[PDB]
RNA sequence: UAAAUAGGCUCCACGAGGGUUCAGCUGUCUCUUACUUUUAACCAGUGAAAUUGACCUGCCCGUGAGGCGGGCAUAACACAGCAA
RNA sequence: UCUAGAGUCCAUAUCAACAAUAGGGUUUACUGGAUCAGGACAUCCCGAUGGUGCAGCCGCUAUUAAAGGUUCGUUUGUUCAACGAUUAAAGUCCUCGUGAUCUGAGUUCAGACCGGAGUAAUCCAGGUCGGUUUCUAUCUACUUUAUUCCUCCCUGUACGAAAGGACAAGAGAAAUAAGGCCUACUUCACAAAGCGCCUUCUAAAUGAUAUCAUCUCAACUUAAUACCCACACCCACCCAAGAACAGGGUU
């Protein structure tokens, strides 16, 4: 029972009718392209249509580092290293240019946002472009890969050791001296996990979303 | 900076007695139709609330006298019974806080 | 600009806000009725409601136990939460607390509010009733009840 | 004296009055759905130089929508709720300008309005609207008060102008309000970072009227011109207007035909007086689309 | 955002560049009315104590959706009359240079890889 | 340095001395933005000081300027800002 | 203003010498920068027109035009100047314009050193290093009045002595300015924002004074809509509205 995050809407004040029209159009787009199931950390191959060519097809294989957005525009970022150059591309799912999306290796890592790979060593983000899929048992939980990573030394792009990121996929004991984990832990905010009123309870919403999705068949 | 001239009593009166600075007459006072005391609509009768807080304080004093010391929040409901009131059939297994004055008419 | 910010600002920062609301909530769970400044009670009402929601899940759950450990400071009250309050509201699915406004505070003339957990043993707050059903306007509306019911 | 509707009603009377007034509102709304079986007014064929009434929509939100040429185009969703023509004022009743229609939108409660407005709507047989707006139209575009207006009033392929109350930033200083390069940070700029510089020159012993200064921002009506309409949802009455539109979500905006001097024509193929769903002319599908929208359910585009 | 005073790594096999020098190439001017430079915007570089025209072919600054977001501000050296000085390009160059007008046909006839 | 009026009796060590440079770093800046705290604005209590000829205290042009002249404007009144 | 001197011929395509008629200053010897800018035109660009020796874009001068715009840096601070890269352009001046908005240098604050003058104290309209101006706003006044460039068709026609190479009309793309938004990216996360997105409207014809002629200080005929818009409520709660008051909603 996995409901892709797009259909779960941000907490706000928008009118439910907007989300109903949004979902209607989305589901009407899911029946011309199979939008597979992929978690952040998976490996995808996206096949799209070149707008600047005369009708050519473009393939790009990478790791889904971030999955954000909602509604008919939500996207995912694919990171890869080609010829030693680290590229990313932000792909919109429901765009009418993406021909297909192969889940080439369905995985799931400790953190829900693999942005720090921009700092990890180049080989923790390199993948072979021409690499074949890997099967998986249907009634099997999505594997939880455990790969802690080793960082480029000094200037991290976004200062990952802070508590507010809560990243659990980096080897801090190596690159950061014991002292630096005491100044970078005075920002802990022990009250933020126990704030009962910041919790977006989305059970009664995902239930109705499932009613809608299944009825749209 | 500093003033360049004293301000006269006339200008000061046109400022101090302007309507925006006056105290507005309140259009939402009335009389507790049963109890007969003054009150605002959206607020509790002050006299009634005081007579309730007095009894709450007396009950709580009895509760403290029975629980002994701190850190003794009971694990069962509580019921308060006034003189000549045997514990009803529904209140067995609930702590009783005896009081020694006739039950108030307003206590239902 | 403060469009769509639902959390008041009080105390010396976010943390002191959580701690103030925590003390208010602990007092509420201990005595079941407290008089506090109106805005603080209005901020604490949501937390008291969700505390009862967490307490319904019961002792055995660990997430609820950790939450009630944080949000109750004298731990004698955690039994109560899981054995007197949460059982009491096995029927109600919402609205466990009633909140009223009361005469302003004598010293600093602040806007006060009494907040209590529905169903306690204490003498009942003087709630404001509506107009008796036998008043003139209500009688005319009752006549309209009858005459509309027969037509439909 | 001072009182609200349900202060003196009794416990068992408030639900009844709520239900009764809601039922009456629904009945009155339904008893206007067919404006040709009632007494319409003359329906003239369109001719150049005429102007037709517009709509009062409600801003829902935004979405993307692509095009066969491969570009992206954000759009805004406008839901037409209870848009009824409420009043008519004649050509020389306004003393020369044009004829005018008063259109209302977004049905509102009836216990929260002034007595005069309730009297007006009672004589008109409708429940009170929230915003009433005055459209300047030619004589032949007249529509009887009491008729409804529907999102199908527009058609994709045209351009449309939208006017609404901007979002209110409150009292704002000068750089958030007028884009003023404030004074630098350290290098000693003490107690002057986000401050206006010299308000006016020195020989004049006054500040000109119309000087840019701190004060309230937004919350004023303003208009966006040239917005194109891509899609219409005739089942929920949504209009998909290109670009962004002023206002916040759930606030009423005023939509009318584009007045720019490049779309004065092409008011011809539009339904001139309005769209009446009872005309029964090849009833419109659920979604009307522009010629160049990569609508859902179609094969993924190719550039060969 | 390749603006004045930003270091760019020349990737063209750089018959001139690619040789050691204590400085690193810097952009001293962007041929757009505003300073910011995006893909295809040909800029001016101070490299090896010399001034040479350039051409941006990738930048760390996020662009539109379907175009690549590199992790290094990549530049190709171009002669004044538009001819690329180098004879090869190894780092991938985006396919978003066949778009909006400019001197890009030669720079695609000299590269070898795309994304 | 792309560009330079700047920098380039011997004599180790030292300098919160003065000048210059490499590399890094960063909201110093390109170009600002969000949040928090104090201040703030409102309610309640207590309650100053510089300053003050009188004021029923407008704008433009001229004279030599709120106050003169010639035109213009002009129902009264708080509150928060700004600094000509 | 006389052209008189030149310019391969010729004052008027250019300098145009003296002088004359005009508007404007010359103090030493025997005050910049940031911020916001108001204004004039004696116009740098954009716009319109005349002649050309531009046979043509551009050049040159001349008339008209002040709605809009008028860059970023290295060295240095009687404030300029030089230099690099650009740009359609990097305009000339008035109000240091603007220090109860902020800053720096000074010139003139006590410390010290170097050079000149002096018997000395000390001087020096010299050169270096260091160095504190505070303000709670009483009154006035005020706080919601679309341009440019590039590319491409139209093509290399006319113009043109070869050579080069036009208008009128459209279509894309970018920036800037104003106004607005938050679907995506981004900082973040019930929202506010930008680095993102959207919209922007003096040559002729007839013809008299002077019967031909003559464009006429002759008669006579030709070359912005939009936006706002409901007399009479206000206790309470909520709010995308808000400093208080106001405003929207409470079916
Ligand atoms: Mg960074
Ligand atoms: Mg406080
Ligand atoms: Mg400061
Ligand atoms: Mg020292
Ligand atoms: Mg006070
Ligand atoms: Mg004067
Ligand atoms: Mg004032
Ligand atoms: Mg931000
Ligand atoms: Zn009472």
């Amino acid at each position: 029972r996995f409901l892709s995050p797009e259909f779960i809407p941000r907490r706000g004040r928008t009118d439910p009718l907007k989300f109903q029209i949004e979902r209607k159009d989305m589901l009407e787009r899911r029946k011309v392209l199979h939008i597979p199931e992929f978690y952040v950390g998976s490996i995808l191959r996206v096949t799209t249509a070149d707008p600047y060519a005369s009708g050519k097809i473009s393939q790009f294989l990478g790791i889904c580092i971030q999955r954000s957005g909602r509604g008919l525009g939500a996207t995912f970022i694919l990171r890869n290293v080609i010829e030693g150059q680290g590229v990313e591309i932000c792909f919109e799912l429901y765009n009418p240019r993406v021909q297909e999306i192969q889940v080439v290796k369905l995985e799931k890592r400790l953190d829900d946002s693999l942005l720090y790979l921009r700092d990890a060593l180049p080989e923790y983000s390199t993948f072979d472009v021409n690499m074949k899929p890997v099967v998986q048992e249907p009634n099997q939980k999505v594997p939880v890969n455990e790969l802690k990573v080793k960082m480029k030394p000094k200037p991290w792009s976004k200062r990952w050791e802070r508590p507010n990121f809560n990243i659990k996929g980096i080897r801090f004991d190596l690159c950061l001296t014991e002292q630096q984990m005491k100044e970078a832990q005075k920002w802990n905010q022990p009250w933020l996990e126990f704030d009962m009123m910041r919790e977006y309870d989305t059970s009664k919403i995902e239930a109705a979303i499932w009613k809608e999705i299944e009825a749209s068949k | 900076a500093a003033p360049k001239n004293r301000r006269t009593i006339e200008v000061n009166r046109c400022r101090r007695r302007n309507p925006q600075k006056l105290i507005k007459v309140k259009n939402n006072i009335d009389v507790c139709p049963e109890c007969g005391h003054l009150k605002q609509k959206h607020v509790l009768c002050a006299y009634c609330y005081e007579k309730v807080c007095k009894e709450t304080a007396e009950i709580r004093r009895q509760i403290g006298k029975q629980e002994g010391g701190p850190f003794k929040a009971p694990t069962i409901e509580t019921v308060v019974l006034y003189t000549g009131e045997t514990p009803s059939e529904q209140d067995q297994g609930k702590r009783i806080i005896e009081r020694d004055r006739k039950r108030p008419s307003w206590f239902t | 600009i403060s469009h769509g910010r639902v959390f008041r600002r009080m105390g010396l920062g976010p943390e002191s806000r959580i701690h103030l609301l925590r003390n208010l909530l602990t007092g509420l769970v201990r005595h079941e009725r407290i008089e506090a400044p109106w805005a603080r009670v209005d901020e604490m009402r949501g937390y008291a409601e969700k505390l009862i929601d967490y307490g319904k899940l019961g002792d055995t759950n660990e997430r609820a136990m950790r939450m009630a450990d944080f949000w109750l400071t004298e731990k004698d009250l955690i039994p109560k939460l899981f054995q007197v309050l949460a059982p009491r509201y096995k029927d109600q699915t919402g609205g466990y607390t009633r909140m009223l406004q009361i005469p302003n505070r004598s010293l600093d003339r602040a806007k006060m509010a009494v907040i209590e957990y529905k169903g306690n043993c204490l003498p009942p707050l003087p709630l404001p009733r509506r107009d008796s059903h036998l008043t003139l306007l209500n009688q005319l509306l009752q006549g309209l009840r009858q005459d509309l019911r027969q037509s439909q | 004296s001072g009182t609200w509707w349900d202060e003196h009603l009794s416990e068992e009377n408030v639900p009844f009055i709520k239900q009764l007034v809601s039922d009456e509102d629904k009945a009155q709304l339904a008893s206007k759905l067919c404006p040709l079986k009632d007494e319409p007014w003359p329906i003239h064929p369109w001719e150049p130089g005429s102007f037709r009434v517009g709509l009062i929509a409600l801003k829902l939100g935004m979405m993307p929508l692509w095009t066969k040429d491969g570009q992206k185009h954000v759009v805004t969703l406008l839901q037409v709720q209870d848009c009824h023509v409420l009043k008519y004022t004649s050509k020389e009743n306004c003393n020369g300008k044009m004829a005018t229609l008063s259109v209302g939108g977004k049905t509102v409660s009836r216990f929260r309005k002034a007595t005069s407005i309730l009297e007006f709507y009672r004589e008109l047989g409708l429940p009170p609207k929230q915003t009433v707006k005055i459209f300047n139209i030619t004589d032949n575009a007249a529509i009887k008060p009491g008729t409804p207006l529907y999102a199908a009033h527009f058609r994709p392929g045209q351009y449309v102008d939208v006017t609404a109350k901007t979002i209110g930033k409150g009292f704002q200083g000068v750089m958030k309000r007028w884009g003023f390069k404030g004074q630098p940070a350290t290098h000693g700029q003490t107690k002057t970072h986000r401050r206006p510089g010299a308000v006016a020159t020195g020989d004049i012993g006054r500040v000109w009227p119309g000087t840019k200064m701190p004060g309230k921002m937004g919350n004023i009506y303003r208009t966006e011109y040239g917005l194109k309409v891509w899609r219409i949802n005739t089942k929920h009455n949504i209009i998909y207007v290109n670009g962004s539109v002023p206002g916040h979500k759930n606030c009423l905006v005023k939509v009318k035909d584009s007045k720019l001097p490049a779309y004065k024509d092409l008011g011809k193929n539009l339904p001139f007086p309005t769209y009446f769903p009872d005309g029964d002319e090849e009833e419109l599908p659920e979604d009307l689309y522009d010629e160049n929208v990569c609508q859902p359910g179609a094969p993924s585009i190719t550039f060969a | 955002a390749i603006q004045k005073m930003t270091r760019v790594r020349v990737v063209d096999n750089s018959a001139l560049g690619n040789s050691p020098y204590h400085r690193a190439p810097r952009c001293i001017h962007v041929y757009k009315k505003n300073g910011v430079g995006k893909v295809g915007d040909q800029i001016l570089l101070a490299i090896k104590g010399q001034k040479k025209k350039a051409l941006i072919v990738g930048h760390c600054m996020p662009g539109p959706r379907m175009t690549p977001r590199f992790d290094s501000n990549n530049v190709v050296l171009i002669e004044d009359n538009g001819n690329p000085v180098g004879t090869r390009i190894k780092t991938p160059i985006p396919t978003s240079l066949r778009k909006r007008e400019g001197e890009y046909s030669k720079v695609l006839a000299i590269a070898q890889n795309f994304v």
